[PDB]
RNA sequence: UAGCGCCGGCCAACUCCGUGCCAGCAGCCGCGGUAAUACGGAGGGCGCGAGCGUUACCCGGAUUCACUGGGCGUAAAGGGCGUGUAGGCGGCCUGGGGCGUCCCAUGUGAAAGACCACGGCUCAACCGUGGGGGAGCGUGGGAUACGCUCAGGCUAGACG
RNA sequence: CCUGGUCCACCCGUGACGCUGAGGCGCGAAAGCGUGGGGAGCAAACCGGAUUAGAUACCCGGGUAGUCCACGCCCUAAACGAUGCGCGCUAGGUCUCUGGGUCUCCUGGGGGCCGAAGCUAACGCGUUAAGCGCGCCGCCUGGGGAGUACGGCCGCAAGGC
């Protein structure tokens, strides 16, 4: 919540190319043949997404954090296990919202399978079955492993690239669920309903913005928790 | 609770090594006659299970009416595809003057007294969609000077 | 024509229990009472979901044969009626209701609308005084719809009039038992008549 | 040139407030800003003023929206659903006070042009005078 | 006195027998070559009814000559290309005229018909009375935003 | 050598002098016609060899008109972007031709691809519009009959409109 002067890296936006112009307002000028994100109206969207935030998260509402560019998805796997809001790491399947019944369905054979693992019949039926449903529970444990909390369809989505998980954008916008997002100069701000207009790339500006959402999360709920063990996957 | 309807139903082929396999499609209409009305387009191996299926949809998919006095607000024209739709508030003791498709989804929406008219393509299917269009655009003038407040 | 022949079957048909023989339509012996299903050798077969065509079609019928009215003068009435300014439906119900035989009938002097026009054909009914043995004419709100003075001693008005005692009118009819006549007050209003009939069908078979 | 400058600015409005633009310039002519004048006053626009160009006076009319809307497709409501050009050149429209139309059954304006000024439908209707139907806006 | 058409879909009304791409039906799609709700007959049903069908013709549906109200990449449809005559169309500002445009008053718009109200033949058809209308054109007066014209000015089009 | 079109920079000059365009007039690939010339290669017709059931073809060996030039005719086409001309408006990315400039790049004109909104029956189009508009011309109104018949105009004819 003290994010105005420690906000280093995330101006830093995508090329001169590759860009979507619906962000043209989000930008402040062009460096060497890169955009930079206007640092003002950054924290002038903040204060309405965080408020919203905090408005949710006070509500007791649940939010479905979204990241596969495969540099938020060991922040992503733990900002959200923190305080309870499900998440989705590996991959975004076509589905999970709209389909949202079937994927419980998934998500009742993992508890299945998991119980099968803790009941002594792990030896009846022999190991072919014993090494089958290993690689099932497995697979099932690498998708669906923050997608099992929901019980219900959450109230809130958080995307980190709305451009790489534009499906989960799309099954958002169909069902009337918000969407927060991390947009940067690659994406289309429209779809968007409460923008956050930063890096989605560098590691540092993840982490900061996803480590104060999740302590704005916690501070909502009260009991103020420790700074995110986060720091560490820098590397 | 609902009332429900269906427009037309259909039955499609495709082919396949061997022959000719078939799939039904139909329409289906559902409303309350209060000013809500849904349309849906189920497809299925079998009659009954197309049917319902295009009720679920209809169900799912809802427009609000801006009844006044049991007519429209405001004539419409709508082109869906190659087909068009022309809607026109009417006087009552008129009645619903429309083609099979219209009736039903204006009577199903609770409409009384309007004048209708189908142009270019004649199918139910895109006249159907042009009319549940021209139910979307409609505006109230409490939705107008909504709009140009300022 | 009069469509002249049997009348239950048309209760059949129609498949709502009409009243085109006044009694016996009240008694367990309309037919309708104990054999519901539509006439013909195909009656009692699974009926397949009828066009829109064909329920209007049905409606316009049912609304017909109640009264009695050939083709021709119902398409008249309705014309008329559309031409009028007000409710097609209402100003419809309310011509139909203004015919001389069906007044007759709805005051008690005969059981049936077709007893009630051969009661009228046969000059046994007076309006303000004048005979008139039409039952096409058309009764306005004031006038005095009375009995024949040498009409009056006949069995059949003896037995109607002598089963009126204690009978209700219709709102917008009154009657003089003793005297045998009664007054046409105003025009019925679509709350006023019990008709088993949707007017908005007939008004959209007409529209095609 | 243009051909018809009325209903050039009434097309540059209907292309900018299709993209969702904050203004739009169009040339400026005395007969353009009087219509200007009629369309902020009903509320279609936020307003008008006019503006310098590198060597030439403008109009910048600023567009009006509706709140964001839900769902798919959160670009909200137009104004302006419709604006078309009736009284175009080579064949113009002219109409008697009995013959000025009602838009959308009033929901609408009809600009007329007649001898007492640049009205609208009801505004020619209540002084009792016709003329000219430049356009229609609803 | 009750008759006439229809009963595969459009389109309201289904069975039996005969026939076997024969005999035939048919407004359009089409039906008949062994078990035809389509032919023929019967029973039954549906629609009208002193009428019911057929044919012809007109308008309609037909937005299918698109003023209201259509089109031309591949469905019928952009001329092989240019120059350019008549014609059609005409950037910004001010003024005069008032031809187009608009307004008021007035004359004209016979009667019958059409519309509305009341009334006369027992109703109705038919008829009478009264009322209301109305585009267009003539005249007098007025308005000048736009189109027009004349006079002047500007430089964003055009040309140099 | 003669000559047309066109683009950019300066903001210099005229001061609406503009757009389109029924007729008219001119241009108009190939083939074809006339007169004269030329004629290496190619090559309709044709002369043969094969192949084939037959081969008036494809394949092979020859070969005339023609292709070529001058002058004069002919007016056709898948004469094609199967998209008339002009102007204004409406996200961009990339490739490229060609100018100008504070020459990472910006700006202007032209040729391509991908795509916003939007359009379209779909394919697809999408600042080179098939989008949104305006002006003007041409043309369409089911298929066959038929681009035929008659008539007219044009042409030496073939034939064309
Ligand atoms: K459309
Ligand atoms: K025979
Ligand atoms: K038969
Ligand atoms: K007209
Ligand atoms: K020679
Ligand atoms: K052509
Ligand atoms: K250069
Ligand atoms: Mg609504
Ligand atoms: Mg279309
Ligand atoms: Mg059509
Ligand atoms: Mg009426
Ligand atoms: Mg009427
Ligand atoms: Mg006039
Ligand atoms: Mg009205
Ligand atoms: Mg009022
Ligand atoms: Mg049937
Ligand atoms: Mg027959
Ligand atoms: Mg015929
Ligand atoms: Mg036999
Ligand atoms: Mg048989
Ligand atoms: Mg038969
Ligand atoms: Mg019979
Ligand atoms: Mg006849
Ligand atoms: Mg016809
Ligand atoms: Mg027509
Ligand atoms: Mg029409
Ligand atoms: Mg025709
Ligand atoms: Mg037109
Ligand atoms: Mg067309
Ligand atoms: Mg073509
Ligand atoms: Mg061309
Ligand atoms: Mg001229
Ligand atoms: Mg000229
Ligand atoms: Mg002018
Ligand atoms: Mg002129
Ligand atoms: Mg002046
Ligand atoms: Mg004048
Ligand atoms: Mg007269
Ligand atoms: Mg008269
Ligand atoms: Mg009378
Ligand atoms: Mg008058
Ligand atoms: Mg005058
Ligand atoms: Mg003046
Ligand atoms: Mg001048
Ligand atoms: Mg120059
Ligand atoms: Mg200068
Ligand atoms: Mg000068
Ligand atoms: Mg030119
Ligand atoms: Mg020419
Ligand atoms: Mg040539
Ligand atoms: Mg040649
Ligand atoms: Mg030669
Ligand atoms: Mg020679
Ligand atoms: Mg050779
Ligand atoms: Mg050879
Ligand atoms: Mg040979
Ligand atoms: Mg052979
Ligand atoms: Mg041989
Ligand atoms: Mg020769
Ligand atoms: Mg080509
Ligand atoms: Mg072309
Ligand atoms: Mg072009
Ligand atoms: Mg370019
Ligand atoms: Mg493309
Ligand atoms: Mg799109
Ligand atoms: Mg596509
Ligand atoms: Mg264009
Ligand atoms: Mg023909
Ligand atoms: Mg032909
Ligand atoms: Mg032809
Ligand atoms: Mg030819
Ligand atoms: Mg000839
Ligand atoms: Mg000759
Ligand atoms: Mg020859
Ligand atoms: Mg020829
Ligand atoms: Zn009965």
């Amino acid at each position: 919540t003290v994010k105005e002067l420690l906000e280093a890296g995330v101006h830093f936006g995508h090329e001169r190319k590759r860009w979507n112009p619906k962000f043209a307002r989000y930008i402040y000028a062009e460096r060497n043949g890169i955009h930079i994100i206007d640092l003002q109206k950054t924290m002038e969207e903040l204060e309405r997404t965080f408020r919203f935030i905090e408005d949710l998260a006070m509500r007791g509402g649940t939010i479905l954090f979204v990241g596969t560019k495969k540099q938020a998805q060991d922040i992503v796997r733990m900002e959200a296990e923190r305080a309870g809001m499900p998440y989705v790491n590996q991959r975004w399947l076509g589905g999970m919202l709209t389909n949202f019944k079937t994927i419980s369905q998934r998500v009742h054979r993992l508890e299945e399978l998991e119980a099968l693992f803790a009941s002594p019949e792990i030896e009846e039926r022999p190991k072919k079955e014993q090494v089958r449903l290993k690689h099932e529970l497995e697979r099932l444990q690498k998708y669906l492993s923050g997608f099992r909390l929901l019980k219900r369809l959450p109230d809130a989505i958080f995307v980190v690239d709305p451009t790489k998980e534009a499906i989960a954008v799309r099954e958002a916008r169909k069902l009337f669920i918000p969407v927060i997002a991390l947009a940067d100069t690659d994406s289309d701000p429209d779809l968007v309903d409460y923008i956050i207009p930063g890096n989605d790339d560098a590691i540092r500006s993840i982490q900061l913005i996803l480590s104060r959402a999740v302590d704005l999360i916690i501070q909502a709920r009260g009991g103020v928790v420790e700074p995110s063990p986060s720091y560490a996957l820098v590397q | 609770d609902f009332e429900e309807k269906m427009i037309l139903i259909r039955r499609t082929a495709r082919m396949q090594a061997g022959g000719r396999r078939f799939r039904f499609g139909a329409l289906v209409v559902v409303g309350d006659r209060q000013g809500r009305v849904g349309l849906g387009f189920g497809k299925a191996p079998e009659v009954p299970l197309a049917v319902q299926k295009a009720g679920y949809y209809a169900r799912r998919n809802m427009v609000e009416v801006p009844l006044q006095n049991g007519t429209i607000p405001h004539e419409i024209e709508v082109e869906f595809g190659a087909s068009k739709i022309v809607l026109k508030p009417a006087a009552p003791g008129t009645g619903v003057i429309a083609g099979a498709v219209p009736r039903a989804i204006l009577e199903l929406a609770g409409v009384t007294d309007i004048l209708t008219k189908e142009l270019g393509s004649r199918n139910p299917i895109n006249i159907a969609y042009a009319t549940m269009e021209a139910l979307r655009q409609l505006r109230t003038k409490a939705d107008v000077e909504r709009l140009r407040k300022g | 024509g009069r469509y002249i022949g049997p009348v239950c079957r048309l209760c059949r048909r129609e498949g709502v229990k009409l009243y085109l023989k006044g009694e016996r339509c009240y008694s367990p012996k309309c037919a309708m009472e104990r054999r519901p299903y539509p006439p013909g050798q195909h009656g009692q077969k699974r009926a397949r979901r009828p066009s829109d065509y064909a329920v209007r079609l049905r409606e316009k019928q049912k609304l017909r044969r109640i009264y009695g009215i050939s083709e021709r003068q119902f398409r008249n009435l309705f014309e008329e009626a559309s031409k009028k300014k007000g409710v097609t439906g209402s100003v419809f119900l309310g011509l139909l209701e203004s015919r001389l035989d069906n007044v007759v009938y709805r005051l008690g002097f005969a059981v049936s609308r077709r007893q009630a026009r051969q009661l009228v054909r046969h000059g046994h009914i007076t309006v303000n005084g004048r005979r008139v043995d039409l039952p096409s004419y058309r009764v306005r709100p004031g006038d005095e719809i009375a009995v024949a003075e040498k009409s009056r001693n006949l069995e059949l008005i003896r037995q109607n009039l002598e089963a009126m005692k204690g009978r209700k009118v219709g709102p917008w009819l009154s009657l003089d038992v003793e005297g045998m006549k009664g007054k046409f007050l105003r025009l019925p209003d679509r709350e006023d008549l019990a008709l088993p009939v949707n007017e908005q069908l007939v008004i959209e078979f007409y529209s095609r | 040139m243009l051909t018809d400058p009325i209903a050039d600015m009434l097309t540059r409005i209907r292309n900018a407030t299709r993209v969702y633009k904050e203004s739009t310039d169009v040339p400026a002519s005395r007969f353009k800003e009087e219509i200007l004048r009629i369309l902020a006053r009903e509320g279609f626009i936020k307003g008008y003023e006019r503006v310098d160009v590198d060597g030439k006076p403008y109009l910048r009319v600023y567009l009006k929206y509706g709140p964001r809307r839900q769902g798919p497709d959160p670009r909200p409501e137009q104004v302006i659903h419709h604006i078309r050009r009736i009284s175009k050149p080579g064949r113009r429209v002219y109409v008697g006070v009995k013959e000025i139309p009602r838009v959308r059954r009033g929901l609408g304006i009809a600009i007329l042009s007649t001898s007492k000024g640049v009205l609208t439908d009801r505004e020619a209707r209540k002084l009792g005078v016709g003329g000219e139907l430049i356009c229609e806006v609803w």
